[PDB]
RNA sequence: GCGAAACCACAGCCUGGGGAACGGGCCAGGCAAUCGUCGCAAUGGUAAUUCAACUUAGUACGAGAGGAACCGUUGAUUCAGAUCAUUGGUAUUUGCGGCCGCGGAGCUAUCAUCUGCCGGAUAACGGCUGAACGCCUCUAAGCCAGAAUCCGUGCCAGAAAGCGACGAUUAUGUAUAAAAAUAGAGGUAGGCUACUCUCCUGUAUCGUAGAAGAUGGGCGAUGGUUGAUGAAACGGAAGUGUUUUAUUGACUUGUCCAUGAAAUUCCAUGAAUCCAUUGCAUACGACUUUAAUGUGGAACGGGGUAUUGAGAUUAAGCCUUUGUUCCCAAGAUUUG
RNA sequence: UUGAGAAGCUCAGACGAGUAGGCAGGCGUGGAGGUUUGUGACGAAGCCUUGGGCGUGAGCCUGGGUCGAACAGCCUCUAGUGCAGAUCUUGGUGGAAGUAGC
RNA sequence: CUGCCGAAGUUUCCGGAUAGCAGAAACUCAGAUCAGUUUUAUGUGUAAAAUGAGAGUUUCUAGUGGGCCAUUUUUGGUAAGCAGAACUGGCGAUGCGGGAUGAACCGAACGUGAGGUUAAGGUGCCGGAAUGUACGCUCAUCAGAAAGGUGUUAGUUCAU
């Protein structure tokens, strides 16, 4: 299934198996939003991609997760330049955007792609010695969001109750259970 | 506005290549929900379209759609090879293809 | 490669990049002032520093005077801080505009139709419901506060017509509290004397003068203690306990380029960026320093008042 | 105003590799470009720098003498930032007094007076604790300490192709929101302690019934679905959308009927700028205030003021003007 | 069954790089004898044109616009016969350049 | 302008005459001879079965009458490399797929086209094609695509 605009979680998700799946997307003309890009992992511990950044200049992973796909895309190409722009990536979830749904990419998880005992390095503890100053802020509104979300959810939790005692007191619920439904 | 959509929705990839040297009289299609070689073989045969729009009224109308078939699978992943009536403009890659249900062999 | 490449300063009044940080316990009080530079003194201040060469002595140093009339909170600007950086979420200004801001505010003072501001002015006195609700926004969403203040230009000996308005972040109190404050302060005179004690260190921000076809930069100079400020109505202001001998601030024949400075003026020891009759920012410094210098106290002993246009003789 | 010759395959960002130069073309690369007013900072440059001594203490060490870390002071710097107050000169007040004797203003300065960074990460380095190696063990876990370095931090500039606030204003169902573990989470229930249940995905769930969804007859809900407006709260971030509804308008295939919908009789569909003013500028623009009927400004008349040595010039980048008149409630232009 | 331009028509199979070089068939220009009882003031030749065609190609036929006095297809004869270069000859014209400058 | 054939690129004696390659003609044969062929066997050569192809002459006439690379073979070497002769192919007269690109490497040698399938190489993205399945190994704090290691991984052997 894909639609018009996708927004995917980067929270547990390994950053150049997320540019890949993104990349084939972006180039089939699918608008795709990426939201809490300073939780994506890398593979290999901390002090190593501290080495290679030290090698290598933008501070955001949201700019750092749209380099990586930019050097991944026929960026020459004018078909390459007008896929880049479909691309959003934002840190944090946006109120634009917390009010939807977000879907993950199992290729990129790193509990189904990394061994137990392996370490990883997150970009946004990466990045908060090499320039980024917004650690704080950033958090602050992620737990302001979710702490108004799980009252939400508790709001739709607890309607979801009452409409499944609603749905089992309704006697046409098990008429044709022979349906499967 | 639910109903219509007798088609199934499908993807325009890009053309039959090499690594370098393209051959634009048949087209890579991903149909969704198709992802094995093995399915796709249903959809050997279809009727697939490409519609677009154009500031010229023609016919009273303002739609010029180029219709195609569908030929063989390509690959694993449920792709297939479309051959249209005109080869697709280059810029239409990462467009929408709809896939009518006919000549339906069911 | 510091101050590369040299150019000159793409404002005429001194912005500060920064400001000291808040805090929360501390109460709110203003961080940073406007002023215009009359000129530099001569003065005999004792020099009571302990474990110097020459404590208990008095030394002859440059004392720069800088006028420092109250200024009035035109409005408030308030900024909320973003992961982009800080957003200016809105900013309100008083029902009451005074004529030099809306004189600065617009290009052509005599062509203009005075109409800027006309309709929020009116609107405001029509309902204060936004107002209000714009207000209780700030303080409950908005993290930075900034009060627009005018100084006073027709006050002040200065050909131009234009206030020199500039917004200073509020340091200290709850964003509550600092809305409070200004809300309390809107429309509101606030003189440097309550801000500042003359009995610390500042910054000052200026822009240099340019010397013909090298200048016209800004600079920040630190580590600045203010001597003394005095107010204008106070005929004592520029003669200490020590002697007496009230006299005025100004030198004889008029102030080099300045005139005569009667209204609330501050004297600092050092040369500051800019020429006579040119506005400067004067802030607290954002790092205290517990230096001796910066902690001793300051007790002019001798003020020269004498005529610094030509060659004067008479205090 | 009058006016060549030379030259010319075609061009012109580099980075590397490209085997034979390859860079000037090839591949990987980066690069590659309404008027406003006040603010924010992506980004870079970057800052303070090099050494000391006294105090400390004239003492830990040391038989004593010589001389402790740290504290502040005294500084010497270098560099940058300033300014002409202080100091000297320079000096178009080239002003003065007798070509000289000098020179105010202003400029200038290791010629002057001066002002001048922050904590971390840690390097070297030494650790503590702690496995392998029941201990031990800078270390494999961890906890550290510690650099004129680095990063931060501060300063400077600002994305000319960044941003905010703010004033005036000529396609085919385009369907879906928890957080968080995942090596256990969530819910469920009891008083954080004892429970239980689900997971093992979305092929899920919601919605999807009618001449694009007709005409009416009902029945049945007498509910539901919504449209229309009347705003209430929530939502700073990018709140611009989430509900709450108040009433009304319809619709209702919720259960049903009766007609109706077609020969297309096989696919193609008003401000501001220039302008004047302006010196606060000055490769030239820019910059700079004022300026469109009033402290209006601009000019002089001056005065004050110092200069020279009382007098004259007397603000010119010395001050000021209850003095005088001039001009003008602009001249055009730009721009929705 | 008409399919004898016997230099014709028809049938089958394999094959197809190319320098130096060898062989063969053609296209085009000026003029010459024959010819088309050829074309042309109701518009020759030429010229331009994103008109239409033909040939693998050299080339050709045609529409439109200009144009105004000649021209062509076919069989042979014949030669001062086909150009992108030669720091080629002649004429024209640009950038350089409103530059050096006067 | 198109079509066909298309070398030699060097032996050998000695600027050449030969030759050779390519043609062009004339001949005689397929029941006749052959082969950068392989066997059989007699003593690596020679002679006599298979596998294929028709084979042999005479005459006369264009062009070439270099190399580079690679393989190998050796000899010495000579700091060490290497050099020196050869040996045989490929390029040279030859485009295409692959090797990031790249004249020597891996494939394959070319009329215009349609479909089909492949070689070499590839299937994360750029990039056409499985983020295939099974099994291990790799932790790098410079991976990856002589040795040392309080470096591990699997361990083996010997001691108790």
């Amino acid at each position: 299934e894909f639609q018009k605009v996708v927004v995917i979680d980067a929270k547990g998700h390994l950053l150049g198996r997320l540019a890949s799946v993104v990349a084939k997307q972006l180039l089939g003309g699918q608008k795709v939003v990426v939201v809490r890009c300073e939780e994506l992992n890398i593979s290999g511990h901390f002090f190593r991609n501290k080495l290679k950044y030290l090698a290598y200049h933008f501070r955001a992973p949201s700019r750092i997760f749209q380099k990586a796909v930019r050097g991944m895309l026929p960026h020459k190409t004018a078909r390459g330049q007008a896929a880049l722009e479909h691309l959003q990536a934002v840190e944090g979830i946006p109120p634009p955007f917390d009010k939807q749904k977000r879907v993950v990419v199992p290729a990129a998880l790193r509990v189904l792609r990394l061994k137990p005992g392996r370490k990883y390095c997150t970009v946004g503890r990466l990045s908060s010695e090499v320039g980024w100053k917004y650690n704080d802020i950033v958090a602050k509104l992620e737990e302001r969001r979710k702490v108004k979300s799980a009252a939400f959810y508790q709001a739709k939790l607890a309607k979801q109750k009452k409409i499944a005692s609603a749905k089992e007191a309704s006697p046409v619920n098990q008429k044709l259970s022979q349906f499967g439904y | 506005a639910q109903g219509h959509r007798l088609y199934v929705k499908a993807k325009h990839l890009s053309f039959q290549r090499s690594k370098h040297v393209i051959h634009p009289g048949t087209s890579i299609v991903k149909i969704e929900g198709c992802d094995s070689k093995e399915e796709a073989q249903f959809y050997l045969g279809k009727r697939v379209c490409y519609v677009y729009k154009s500031s010229k009224a023609v016919r009273g109308s303002k739609i010029r759609v180029i219709w195609g078939t569908i030929a063989r699978p390509h690959g694993n992943s449920g792709a297939v090879r479309a051959r249209f009536v005109h080869n697709l403009p280059a810029k239409t890659f990462g467009s929408s293809l709809r896939v009518m249900l006919y000549p339906s062999n069911i | 490669l510091g101050f590369l490449p040299r150019k000159r300063a793409s404002r005429q009044r001194g912005k500060v990049k920064a400001f000291p940080k808040d805090d929360a316990s501390k109460p709110v009080h203003l961080t940073a002032f406007l002023g215009y530079k009359a000129g530099m003194t001569h003065i005999v201040r004792d020099l009571d520093r302990p474990g110097s060469k020459m404590h208990k002595r008095e030394i002859l140093e440059a004392v720069t005077v800088i006028e420092t009339p109250p200024m009035v909170v035109v409005g408030v600007v308030g900024y909320v801080e973003t992961p982009r950086g800080l957003r200016s979420l809105t900013t309100v200004w008083a029902e009451h505009l005074s004529e030099e801001v809306k004189r600065r505010f617009y290009k052509n003072w005599f062509k203009s139709k005075k109409k800027a501001f006309t309709k929020y002015a009116k609107k405001y006195a029509e309902s204060t419901q936004s107002i209000n609700r714009e207000l209780e926004r700030i303080k409950k969403y908005c993290s930075v506060v900034r009060v627009l203040a005018h100084t006073q230009i027709r006050k002040t000996p200065l050909a131009q017509k234009k206030a020199h308005l500039m917004e200073i972040q509020v340091n200290g109190g709850s964003v509550a509290d600092k809305v409070e404050w200004a809300r309390e302060h809107f429309e509101k005179t606030v003189d440097i004397k309550s801000t500042f004690e003359q009995n610390e260190m500042i910054d000052v921000i200026g822009v240099t003068r340019g010397k013909g076809n090298a200048g016209y930069m800004h600079r920040t100079q630190l580590n600045s203690k203010i001597y003394r400020i005095g107010a204008g109505d106070d005929a004592k202001n520029a003669s200490t306990d020590f002697d007496a001998t009230e006299k005025r601030i100004t030198p004889m024949g008029g102030f080099v380029r300045y005139g005569v400075v009667e209204n609330d003026f501050v004297m600092l020891n050092g040369a500051t960026p800019g020429p006579v009759k040119r506005v400067l920012t004067l802030r607290k410094s954002l790092l205290t320093h517990t230096s001796r210098k910066a902690l001793e106290p300051v007790s002019l002993k001798w003020i020269d008042t004498a005529s610094k246009f030509g060659h004067g003789r008479f205090q």
